[PDB]
């Protein structure tokens, strides 16, 4: 019973403006996902910091399962980013060589 | 730059 709004990278309705805010300035594989900037479908969008831009990668969600393309597999948001935490997405683009390595959290340290 | 990365070339 895991729930994306717990998860650390997952920061809801901002933009991306704001995931700029969080993205500028580091390393590649710093990533979080917002809410994609339409609500059709509920969307989501991955956002990946690469050669010191930000790449935006559409997470699409179709009959209760989540992926970057056709087919989608994952029955998760969460399911999907542990995924390329391990496994590039050069899967989804061969052009596109990077993991989901540095996870930037929305939460407080305490 | 931001920028949406599709799945073709």
């Amino acid at each position: 019973n895991m729930s994306l709004q717990d998860a650390e990278w997952y920061w809801g309705d901002i933009s991306r403006e704001e995931v700029n805010e969080k993205l500028r300035d580091t390393a590649d594989g710093t990533f979080l996902v917002r809410d994609a900037s339409t609500k059709m479908h509920g969307d989501y969008t991955l956002t990946l910091r690469k050669g010191g831009n930000n790449k935006l990668i559409k997470i699409f969600h179709r009959d209760g399962k989540y992926g970057f393309s056709d087919p989608l597999t994952f029955s998760s948001v969460v399911e999907l980013i542990n995924h390329y935490r391990n496994e590039s997405l050069a899967q989804y683009n061969p052009k596109l060589d990077v993991k989901l390595l540095y996870p930037v959290s929305k939460y407080q340290q305490d | 730059k931001d920028s949406y990365v599709g799945d073709e070339a």
